[PDB]
RNA sequence: AGCCGCGGUAAUUCCAGCUCCAAUAGCGUAUAUUAAAGUUGUUGCAGUUAAAAAGCUCGUAGUUGAACUUUGGGCCCGGUUGGCCGGUCGGAUUUCCAACGGGGCCUUUCCUUCUGGCUAACCUUGAGUCCUUGUGGCUCUUGGCGAACCAGGACUUUUACUUUGAAAAAAUUAGAGUGUUCAAAGCAGGCGUAUUGCUCGAAUAUAUUAGCAUGGAAUAAUAGAAUAGGACGUUUGGUUCUAUUUUGUUGGUUUCUAGGACCAUCGUAAUGAUUAAUAGGGACGGUCGGGGGCAUAACUACUGCGAAAGCAUUUGCCAAGGACGUUUUCAUUAAUCUAACCAUAAACUAUGCCGACUAGGGAUCGGGUGGUGUUUUUUUAAUGACCCACUCGGCACCUUACGAGAAAUCAAAGU
RNA sequence: CGAUGGUAGGAUAGUGGCCUACCAUGGUUUCAACGGGUAACGGGGAAUAAGGGUUCGAUUCCGGAGAGGGAGCCUGAGAAACG
């Protein structure tokens, strides 16, 4: 949101989910958000650099968390055949 | 789909069902059966003129109790004959008789629990003299 | 939608009204007599127009100029 | 907006509002009536812009 | 939903997709059009034709080997019945309901399921006359009952 | 029993996207459906969406994103005139600056905001924010 | 002292003194009506326990009713907007861009035509006209036409809705202009030399049902060829009816000719019938049940059947009915079926009822499809029982709750 | 004892069951006819108002009716008139 003159006048800029676009608020305090570590070619981990994912509160307490984690991972890279499309 | 109907063509069950129970509405039934003439002991009118037939002393039962002053009356246009009220001449010394008097009603409804009992009406002149002119003595009752 | 006179029919004509507060319409119907010449031959559930001439009976204002069948 | 009607009557209350002098000149823009107060008018009557113009000594001088 | 009743079930044949003919037929339509019409001569409805002919000459359906369905086969060669064969099953289940009444009348339930078998009859009567199939002076009766098929 | 087929078919939809779903199948397909979805599509609300058939009437297969609140239909298709659209939009929809109610009008079926450049009216359909 | 109430001495309200508050010309009291009132509910209420779903199914009028039949592609003109450009002794824009609406043609494809003038325009026998010389057009002459306008037509399904127009008196209402000394009002007024003067006004909007004129073809109805008396033909035979014309003219005749309809058969078009609803009815095959009528307890819950009240000994008759199974068939959806008792069972009540969608869990009852699994044995294939897994239909039960609720609670009492 | 239509007359400024003769058997109705109430003259308009609406209109303008209650007619272009 911005005025005529073209500066943003929100306080801030909430955060969307990542498995279901929707929004979390100050209050979500089921909203989990999850680093994981990218890797060397040696074997070895790089101590800060990371890949961020953001899961709201309601994908947990239904129990599709987990399932949208492979989902969201494998197209990353990070898995390779543990989740399947065409169930 | 919430028990009436939506469709276009419906215009003609929408109107005739709300003027069917559109009577319990409590004083739209009086508006139309037209009871103000048939019962009620002034008519349709504000005030009303009547000629007081004697003192009465009233008394108020449950939790209250004191001597509530009242006047029987008896109204020119009807012959009919209601119980008015005075207001706090709670010394009792004002009584008249044989005289023209003007009624009114009270803002109506009340709780007579304490039992201020069953009358609907008040005084507000008498023999073409206020009443607060001769409570605030401003005037006194005109006689030869 | 009758024809029990002679030389005169009734014809039957259907509307909708439309009653603001409700934002509906209802439907109503009016019948009229016309009169007819027997140069046509009309028999029930036709459907005729009919144009208007100066009074011809105590309730007649019309009388048919067309016809076309059911 | 580039309605007709807005245009003849918008820029005559604007008009009208400026004349008497309620309206700051470079306010002449339509939203900034909408926010208009009440003693923008008490500062224009002649018991308040004699006082102001040197005349007496107090508002009830006036 | 099962009008005159509430039950809620739902079982038919599913119509296969393909509007053509299967590969494993190996016949005419003219070798095929007068086997209907060689049972037609032996009295028989539509829907025993069909599925004689389904279960033992291999057609799955008239409609798609010929080019009609099967009444309008046999309205072109003037074997088709008179009244239309549903509304016929129901008058014929209704008379023996009622030759069963001459016989019983202890019997205060089924009375009225024969209420019922003749409320669907007027149903079906109003539209094969609004069709035209059935002249606007056919109606059905106690006395017609006995009459036009008995 | 079935008297409207798009008034269910949205109904498909938001019911499958409280959950937090991405896919739904609707059926049966309509001619007046397909042009309901193409104006939610062609402003973001909806993904893409893919028609079968099985001569019969076909099933639909939509795709959504996360940016739909409420897509509806309101079932008197009421008689909109051309000073009266807003009077209508005042009271479906969220706020001033976005949301669509959208009419069957003689030139098409469009939005809210089509129409009054084109200048027409017609019937009301929906709405979708 | 409107309504909760304050009195039983001295009262943080009666009766009076003092000091404060509110409006200032009191809105003080009475009676009607409007808002408050989502306590009349189209927008927009109330389903179990709070007022409130009729004893039960068939069925009038009324309301409401599945999907489908011209989409797409290509070219081209001309709108005002975001604009580049300012170029400047804010207005041009040489000039281009993005959108946003509009024409136009072409694609198997829109007014359906006819006769006349009639006007411009292409052209015909052919030059005038004047420009490089022309059947060049422009335009002259005969002649083909489309082309603008009048006039006769000529025939062609019918509505609902919506767009724009004419026509809905003034006064009043929204409102433009205007120092009645401001205002409510009014329709006035303003300017010079005031010396024989010129001069601006008295607008505009408010279809708000029905009728009238007009643009569009979505939505929702309606008609058309099935025994073809169907449509097109300059296939041919007919039967009629009019005489406008010419035989100056007149009346007395009929010959054509045009001009009306109807009458057989002879020709060409691809000749002409929307699907088959996880809507409904109808057949068809094997079954199931304390369903009903005639005749002759235990099993009773864990669960069976019936529109409801209700329904238990075997055997046989008579008809009815749900579900399942299927590559059969047709093209459907609302007039209100001892007796009589006294209530002496918190005497659980805001449920066209049909339809779509939304989380788990295991037991049981019908029908069907599977399986190297068993075992009576015919044999560890199979008949046969079991067993396992799926599947469509049933009355119930246990979980949670995103949801809903005043709560108890509820897979609907949710969306 | 005209209610709905047909044919011919009478009457009127004139059409018409407006009235009279002979004949036909029609016309209105659950889309509410017919009857009952109205402390009911109709509209332009008025009060309240987020939107939709609820309640008023005897009363300055236009239309109808009346002159104590019913009926009848004279003069006139025009009245069933009440100075």
């Amino acid at each position: 949101m911005e005025n005529d003159k073209g500066q943003l006048v929100e306080l801030y800029v909430p955060r969307k989910c990542s498995a279901t676009n929707r929004i979390i608020k100050a209050d979500d305090h089921a909203s989990v958000q999850i680093n994981v570590a990218k890797v060397d070619e040696e074997g070895r981990a790089i101590p800060g650099e990371y890949v961020t994912y953001a899961l709201s509160g309601y994908v947990r307490s239904r129990g599709e968390s987990d399932d949208s984690l492979n989902r969201l991972a494998q197209n990353d890279g990070l898995l390779k055949n543990v989740w399947s499309y065409s169930r | 789909g919430k028990g009436k109907p939506r469709g276009l063509n419906s215009a003609r069950k929408l109107r005739v069902h709300r003027r069917n129970n559109r009577w319990a509405e409590n004083n739209y039934k009086k508006r139309l059966l037209g009871t103000a003439f048939k019962s009620s002991p002034f008519g349709g009118s504000s005030h009303a003129k009547g000629i007081v037939l004697e003192k009465l002393g009233i008394e108020s039962k449950q939790p209250n109790s004191a001597i509530r002053k009242c006047v029987r009356v008896q109204l020119i246009k009807n012959g009919k004959k209601v119980t008015a009220f005075v207001p706090n001449d709670g010394c009792l010394n004002f009584v008249d008789e044989n005289d023209e008097v003007l009624l009114a009603g009270f803002g109506r409804k009340g709780k007579a629990k304490g039992d201020i009992p069953g009358v609907r009406f008040k005084v507000v002149k008498v023999s073409g003299v206020s009443l607060l002119a001769l409570w605030k003595e401003k005037k006194e009752k005109p006689r030869s | 939608v009758s024809t029990k006179m002679h030389r005169t029919i009734v014809i039957r004509r259907a509307y909708l009204h439309y009653i603001p507060k409700y934002n509906r319409y209802e439907k109503r119907h009016k019948n009229v007599p016309v009169h007819v010449s027997p140069a046509f031959r009309v028999q029930v559930g036709d459907i005729v127009t009919v144009g208007q001439c100066r009074p011809i009976s105590k309730t007649v204002r019309f009388n048919v100029v067309k016809v076309s069948a059911a | 907006e580039k309605d007709p009607k807005r245009l003849f009557e918008g820029n005559a209350l604007i008009r009208r509002l400026v004349r008497v002098g309620v309206l700051s000149e470079d306010k002449k823009k339509l939203d900034y009536v909408l926010a208009l107060k009440v003693e923008d008018f008490l500062e224009r009557r002649l018991q308040t812009q004699v006082y102001k113009l040197g005349l007496a000594k107090s508002v009830h001088h006036a | 939903g099962r009008m005159h009743s509430a039950g809620k079930g739902i079982s038919s044949s599913a119509i296969p997709y393909s509007r053509n003919a299967p590969a494993w037929f190996k016949l005419s339509s003219e070798s095929v059009i007068e086997q209907i019409v060689k049972y037609a001569r032996k009295g028989l409805t539509p829907s025993q034709i069909g599925v004689l002919l389904r279960d033992a000459h291999g057609v799955t359906q008239a409609r798609v080997i010929t080019g009609n369905k099967i009444m309008r086969i046999l309205k072109s060669n003037g074997l088709a019945p008179e009244i239309p064969e549903d509304l016929y099953y129901l008058i014929k289940k209704a008379v023996s309901v009622r030759k069963h009444l001459e016989r019983n009348r202890k019997d205060k339930d089924a009375k009225f399921r024969l209420i019922l078998i003749e409320s669907r009859i007027h149903r079906l009567a109003r539209y094969y006359r609004t069709v035209a199939v059935l002249p606007p002076n056919w109606k059905y009766e106690s006395a017609t009952a006995s009459a036009l098929v008995n | 029993t079935r008297s409207s087929v798009l008034a269910d078919a949205l109904n498909a939809i938001n019911n499958a996207e409280k959950t937090g779903k991405r896919q739904v199948l609707i059926r049966p397909s309509s001619k007046v459906i397909i042009k309901f979805l193409q104006v939610m599509q062609k402003h973001g609300y909806i993904g893409e969406f893919e028609y079968i058939d099985d001569h019969r009437s076909g099933k639909i297969v939509v795709q959504l994103n996360g940016r739909l609140n409420k897509c509806g239909v309101i079932s008197p298709r009421f008689n909109v005139k051309i000073g009266d659209i807003e009077k209508w939009t005042a009271n479906l929809l969220p706020a001033r600056q976005f949301g669509y109610v959208i009419l069957t009008t003689s030139a098409g079926i469009m939005d809210h905001e089509e129409a009054r450049r084109k200048h027409v009216s017609g019937k009301i359909l929906g709405f979708v924010y």
